[PDB]
RNA sequence: AAUCGAGAG
């Protein structure tokens, strides 16, 4: 489970090669469902990729205490911020390829780094 | 092995949760991909639990 | 048509760097199908030589015996993989292991305290003798033709500074590992890259003249390298593609919206493989194209 | 409300592979 | 406290009829936790290895 | 052992069978299914995997005529292995040009 | 061989398509086969001849008894010059075309989908299914197709060919959007 | 507990800078991200696993049951 | 065999969410009345507003197999072939018919008087376009 | 075997 009460259990040992891989090179060690998201509503897990990608490249810790942000200061626009000033880009997507086909998948993925 | 959180509250180290780590740092990739995990299931990467990834006894 | 002589005219490969860890080059007019056969056998197939079987004999340690042997399972080791055979699982664990098969390596460390140490001292160091154990106290013990077939190369690990366990006075560790032959597919400790990757060339298919300072804004949406000004006519245009991470800052911007176009060369990959350290990165690649090869061939030979 | 404390000296982290 | 009697034995949920007669525990089932998998036909169960070792079935030999 | 022909499926004539192959993943099935592609004769070339943890491979081909499904696979077989050999002759050039 | 029969036959999984409660189906894929066919089986896919037939082995298989005809089964390109350009609506009405029976007519189903065709631009009509000698033509498959939805295409399948062949394509389906995901995969982030 | 041998994502060996990255954080006066680049960590997955590495081991350590305390 | 031939200027291209395709509105350069609506994938076959295509139904091109050396067909003729059915036929008002074809999913419906249309019946036919 | 407490769906 995240931080964020979104349990589940493993399903599969998915093996490496066939895991998805990014423009940067790594896979990521575990895949979430996003129709987890859409009815259960945890943004904060959302925000958490983020900050914690970010955090994770700029070597610094992020904190998340709740009602530091508002509406005209978003965690959005704080930690793509960060994010686009180290290469990566405004909103934590990444350029992965499939790692059965090889192909580039057909969107930029969500991917981050979650506790 | 766990790891302190990247993201973590200001009270994190006010009560000194460090020095009882709770979990670790994961690469979460929010995709649909699989096929293995729709209804609250969700995949690990094989090479990472053969790297000791949320190993315990 | 297609033909092994017309793929052989159109295929290249243009070298960008090769160290004995990392290499980077690229492959050009090649289907992904066999550009990620490769990634795949680089990352699973090729083997390496990695501790396996752990005989303790001792461990009064803080880490317990599975941790520790899992932790002798991942260093990586500086061994030829070609210097050794394969194990004959079938075979009793008698004769099992053989002097052409398998590596054995030791680690017998105590601590005892320091008599020596300043008042007031708090580095372990100091404070206690062996207080910290190592990857390179994996002593290599040579039996059998290995200890002439091994005396040009003695195994060490390609990383001795490899934190294994730590320890305190009275403790100690006494413990044999047998190294042997594996691949990556079975457990990732016998994988012999840290990452082998590749990605599309990126494409910059600029549609609109950016002429002026919106060429000093379009060319600050791009990595440093990307994007130049040109020295006569004050426009931008694409220097180096391979410099460019695909960010896509540019579409952040409705000015740049309908003026550049995003994409990629499909046939143009740009693979990047770093090495564990027994293997050089160029000699991974080698060894998977001729895995690939000898699958096919294999499969061909086989009655049907 | 003081906005939350933009972190100083950030630089790039990310370059393309064997760059 | 107090021991309960023959018709305490058999009134309730707790009882006799409810529990050993409208239900009973059975021979040759299994209870495992559930996982997904989309490679498994629609009318088909996933049955692990361990439960194919210990679950059987009487056959007459022909 | 190694490469299985699935009789229910392959046809009388020959020109449509199916094959199974043991301790093989995409990593073949795509390379072999994108070389036997190339055959003008194939008519249907695909590679499926049962289940994903068993570590068996399907590959079916259809021909037009005039061969077989097996000399398909043969001939796919072979410009694979060209093409690799090709691939690391190149590599090999370009590592001592440097 | 009693009990056997009768969970083989009467407590069996295929023939509880519909549940007695109203009759309404109770069977069906859920969310990423939904969220993956709204995406293939829109005007904007093509396929060239190779992705189509891996398709539709992978899908298929026909060694395992998926097919009808014990030899795959396609259909002219939609698109014949400048090059050959498959549709996914051609997808499905090849799977189709190999699981339903031959010496059998297709199916004609008119009905519609949950997403309007004001979400697609001007003059569009693919909120309007529409199924023609079993050849997907118009309109997106979606949780009102295939799901526990009445009178979608694989309740109208239920209805003309038996609850086997349903359930036949309810797993053919499932193999299919599942390879589809993993070629061209599905993620929801911030920018959403 | 004590640092991991490998990354968990890629597998690049990272626990042989665990104490360099202590070094350069104490004697040199290195922040976190300049100490990590300098270690040769550029993918966050292993910047990731010495930045937010805990080193329980130490505190293990002081329970011995071997020696008079 | 040819069963329709007409000149149709394009006059609006919508893309509508979709990066492949578009729609067209065409009407014809001869007949008043004969009208054109049609979707293509405009990354094969660009089409801007005001421009001229040569449209033409055929019943076939003189099963499927790859293009061989040494092969000849209708399309040689033309830009963009693409292949259909047509399912729903309509009396739009007197002296006037539409006619539905998909072509796996991509929708054309040819309006016209029933003049010139009454070679159009319910089977597969080829969409030929040339500029 | 009960009783209490902690859980899971
Ligand atoms: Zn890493």
């Amino acid at each position: 489970s995240s931080r964020h009460g979104q349990k589940g259990v493993c399903s599969r040992k998915w093996p490496t090669i066939d895991m998805p891989f990014s423009e940067t090179g790594i896979q990521p060690d575990i895949i979430i469902n996003p129709h987890a998201f859409p009815s259960r509503m945890t943004i904060g897990m959302f925000v958490e990729s983020l900050a914690g990608k970010a955090g994770a490249l700029h070597g610094i810790a992020q904190d998340s205490t709740p009602w530091i942000f508002n509406e005209d200061d978003t965690p959005a626009d704080y930690f793509g911020e960060q994010l686009a000033k180290a290469g990566y880009n405004y909103h934590g997507n990444e350029p992965m390829y499939s790692g059965a086909t090889g192909e580039e998948l057909r969107a930029d993925i969500y991917v981050g780094v979650v506790y | 092995t766990g790891q302190t959180p990247i993201v973590k509250a200001n009270l994190y180290d006010d009560y000194g949760m460090d020095n009882f780590p709770n979990g670790f740092n994961a690469v979460v990739a929010v995709i649909s991909y699989t096929g293995y995990d729709m209804d609250d299931a969700m995949i690990i990467n094989k090479s990472a639990d053969e790297r000791g990834f949320g190993y315990g006894t | 048509e297609w033909n092994v002589e017309k793929f052989k005219k159109d295929f290249e490969v243009n070298i960008s760097s090769l160290d004995a860890r990392e290499a980077n080059f690229d492959l050009i007019n090649i289907d992904t199908s066999i550009a990620n056969a490769f990634r795949r056998i680089m990352i699973s197939e090729v083997p390496s030589v990695a501790a396996e079987y752990v005989y303790f004999f001792n461990n009064t340690s803080v880490i317990q015996d599975e941790v520790l042997a899992h932790r002798i399972g991942l260093v990586p080791l500086k061994v030829d993989p070609d210097m050794l055979t394969w194990v004959d699982s079938n075979l009793p664990d008698d004769e099992k292991f053989t002097d052409e098969n398998t590596i054995v390596l030791s680690l017998n460390v105590k601590c005892t305290r320091n008599p020596d140490a300043p008042k007031g001292s708090t580095d372990p160091k100091e404070l206690y003798n062996n207080a910290h154990v190592y990857a390179r106290d994996l002593k290599f013990e040579p039996q059998g033709r290995q200890s002439t077939t091994f005396a040009d190369c003695p195994v060490v690990p390609a990383d001795p500074d490899i934190l294994l366990a730590k320890l305190r006075p009275g403790q100690e560790i006494s413990l044999k590992a047998h190294c042997i032959l594996g691949i990556g597919g079975d457990h990732a400790k016998f994988s012999p890259v840290s990452t082998a990757s590749y990605r599309l060339l990126p494409q910059i298919n600029i549609l609109q003249p950016i002429k002026g300072e919106s060429a000093r804004r379009f060319q600050k949406c791009f990595p440093p390298g990307v994007i130049g000004i040109d020295e006569g006519s004050d426009e931008a245009y694409v220097k180096d593609a391979r410099k460019d991470t695909v960010s896509r800052e540019v579409l952040r911007y409705e000015e740049f919206a309908d003026k550049v176009k995003l994409g990629r060369v499909r046939n143009h990959f740009i693979f990047n493989v770093e090495s564990a350290g027994a293997m050089t990165p160029e000699e991974i690649f080698f060894k998977s194209v001729r895995i690939l090869k000898n699958k096919a061939e294999y499969l061909k030979n086989c009655p049907i | 409300r003081k906005d939350v404390p933009k972190v100083e000296g950030l630089k790039l982290e990310h370059f393309a592979t064997g760059y | 406290v107090p021991i309960p009697g023959v018709k305490q034995a058999l009134e309730k949920k707790e009882g006799l009829f409810r529990k050993h007669m409208m239900g009973k525990r059975v021979n040759y089932a299994a209870r495992s936790v559930i996982s997904p998998d989309p490679n498994i036909e629609t009318n088909e169960i996933g049955v692990p290895p361990v439960f194919a070792v210990k679950l059987t079935y009487p056959e007459p030999v022909t | 052992e190694k490469i299985k022909l699935l009789t229910q499926a392959t046809s009388e004539d020959g020109t449509s069978a199916s094959f199974q192959i043991v301790e093989e993943d995409h990593t073949l099935g795509n390379a072999l299914r994108y070389v036997i592609m190339k055959n003008p004769d194939v008519e249907f070339c695909g590679y499926s995997i049962p289940h994903p943890s068993e570590n068996l491979l399907n590959i079916r081909i259809q021909t037009y005529g005039e061969t077989t499904a097996v000399d398909a696979l043969q001939k796919g077989l072979k410009d694979l292995m060209d093409l690799c050999d090709v691939v690391e002759s190149k590599f090999t050039e370009k590592i001592k040009s440097m | 061989e009693n009990a056997r029969a009768e969970a083989l036959n009467l407590a069996n999984t295929d023939s509880q398509y519909l549940t007695p409660t109203s009759g309404s189906p109770v069977r069906g894929l859920i969310q990423d086969h939904i969220s993956a066919g709204v995406w293939l089986t829109s005007k904007d896919s093509f396929f060239t001849r190779e992705q189509y037939q891996q398709y539709i082995y992978g899908c298929i298989r026909p060694e395992d008894g998926h097919t009808t005809r014990s030899k795959i089964v396609t259909l002219p390109p939609t698109i014949f010059k400048p090059y050959p350009l498959w549709t996914g609506k051609q997808i499905i009405t090849t799977v189709l075309l190999n699981v339903t029976p031959p010496d059998m007519p297709g199916i004609n189903l008119i009905s519609k989908n949950k997403i309007k065709n004001e979400y697609w631009g001007k003059g569009s009509l693919e909120n309007e299914v529409l199924f023609k000698d079993g050849a997907l033509l118009c309109g997106i498959l979606d949780k009102s197709q295939y799901g526990a939805s009445k009178y979608g295409i694989v309740h109208s399948l239920h209805e003309v060919y038996g609850p086997e062949v349903a359930a036949k394509v309810l797993s053919v389906l499932g193999r299919l959007f599942t390879n589809y995901i993993t070629a061209t995969a599905f993620t929801c982030g911030m920018d959403d | 507990m004590i640092v991991p041998v490998r990354c968990f994502s890629c597998g690049k060996v990272v626990g042989d800078k665990w104490e360099s990255y202590l070094n350069l954080l104490q004697e040199d006066e290195l922040d976190e991200g300049t100490a990590l680049s300098r270690l040769g960590l550029k993918r966050y997955c292993c910047r990731r696993m010495i930045l937010t590495h805990v080193d329980l081991i130490e505190k293990f350590l002081r329970y011995n049951p071997l020696e008079k305390r | 065999n040819t069963l329709f031939d007409d000149i149709f200027q394009v006059s609006e291209v919508d893309p509508g969410r979709y990066n492949k395709v578009c729609r067209i509105e065409a009407a014809s350069t001869t007949q008043d009345q004969c009208k054109l609506t049609l979707d293509i994938n405009v990354e094969l076959f660009p089409v801007a507003a005001q421009d001229s295509l040569t449209v033409t139904i055929a019943s076939s091109l003189n099963s499927w197999r790859p293009p061989q050396a040494g092969d000849r067909s209708l399309a040689d003729d033309y830009d963009y072939v693409m292949y259909g059915t047509a399912y729903k036929f309509e009396e739009v008002s007197k002296d006037l018919i539409a006619v539905y074809y998909s072509f796996g999913g991509l929708l054309m419906r040819l309006e016209g008087n029933y003049r010139n249309l009454n070679n159009l019946k319910q089977e597969n036919a080829y969409l030929l376009i040339r500029r």
